[PDB]
């Protein structure tokens, strides 16, 4: 999961 | 007592700029802040739903600022994405709690959250944090005589961020390396700063432990809140922190 964190981190 | 090397002044600049750029309201927080009304966050008869509602609305930007802080550190950007996620989950509540504690105001007995919301010990307690409210307020009171500057706050944040014991990390050694770089630069800055507090460096290291205890205990409060509060009442970024 961690979808939204991953988005915020990546872009 | 050794003072910063040139390379450490460069690190100090980078870390301090990253903090300053990502700390809500910057130098105008005291002007901006609004006192949460006293009728919010009173003791029930468990969780005061109105204070809870206020706090959940400001958690996402607070976490986001920590994300932005980390992304401004080249060391953190070098890590694999999965390590970045684990470090972020681990330190977010620690860093936000530090950021609240340094905004303790003895005149009103409040901390300022999100650069704008000033809350009392009881409000933060009854909005969901329980004893962790007391921990953070205590911390805040104890930091007043420390006179920490932007640099010192930023360095404490970087030490918390680069914690190689978070579960699941892959680059454990590299992350300890980065932490120790920060620690040495910090000690050397502290040496240069000459605070009028005895044993200042070992005392700071105890404050780091206090923040780590706060961080761990936020997870505990989450589990307790989930008895009364369905998960959908929490914003999804906060849910990701604890999964
Ligand atoms: C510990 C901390 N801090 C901050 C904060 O703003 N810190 C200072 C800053 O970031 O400038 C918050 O906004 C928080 C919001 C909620 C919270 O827990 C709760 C989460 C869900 C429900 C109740 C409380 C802790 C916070």
């Amino acid at each position: 999961e961690n979808a939204l964190l991953r988005y915020l981190l990546d872009k | 007592k050794p003072e910063p090397t040139d390379e450490e002044w460069e690190l100090i600049k980078t870390v301090t700029e990253a903090h300053v750029a990502t700390n809500a309201q910057g130098s105008h927080w005291k002007q901006k802040r609004k006192f949460l009304p006293e009728d919010i966050g009173q003791a029930p008869i468990k969780v005061d739903l109105e204070a809870f509602s206020h706090f959940t609305k400001i958690i996402t930007p607070a976490i986001t600022r920590v994300v932005d802080f980390a992304k401004k550190l080249p060391m953190f950007c070098e890590l694999p994405c999965e390590d970045q996620i684990i470090l972020l989950k681990g330190c977010c509540m620690e860093i936000m709690s530090l950021r609240a504690a340094v905004r303790y105001d003895p005149e009103s007995e409040t901390l300022t959250l999100n650069g704008e919301m000033a809350v009392t010990r009881g409000q933060l307690k009854n909005g969901g944090l329980g004893v962790v409210s007391d921990a953070i307020f205590d911390l805040g009171m104890s930091l007043s005589s420390f006179n920490l500057d932007d640099t010192e706050v930023a360095l404490l944040q970087a030490v918390l961020l680069m914690s190689s014991d978070r579960p699941g990390l892959a680059c454990v050694e590299r992350i300890e390396k980065y932490q120790d770089s920060f620690l040495l630069a910090f000690e050397h800055y502290i040496n240069y700063r000459k605070h009028h507090v005895t044993h200042f460096w070992p005392k700071l290291l105890m404050k780091v432990t206090d923040l780590r205890m706060i961080g761990a205990c936020h997870a505990s409060r989450f589990l307790h809140m989930k008895v009364e509060c369905p998960t959908e009442l929490f914003p999804p970024l906060f849910l990701e922190v604890f999964e």
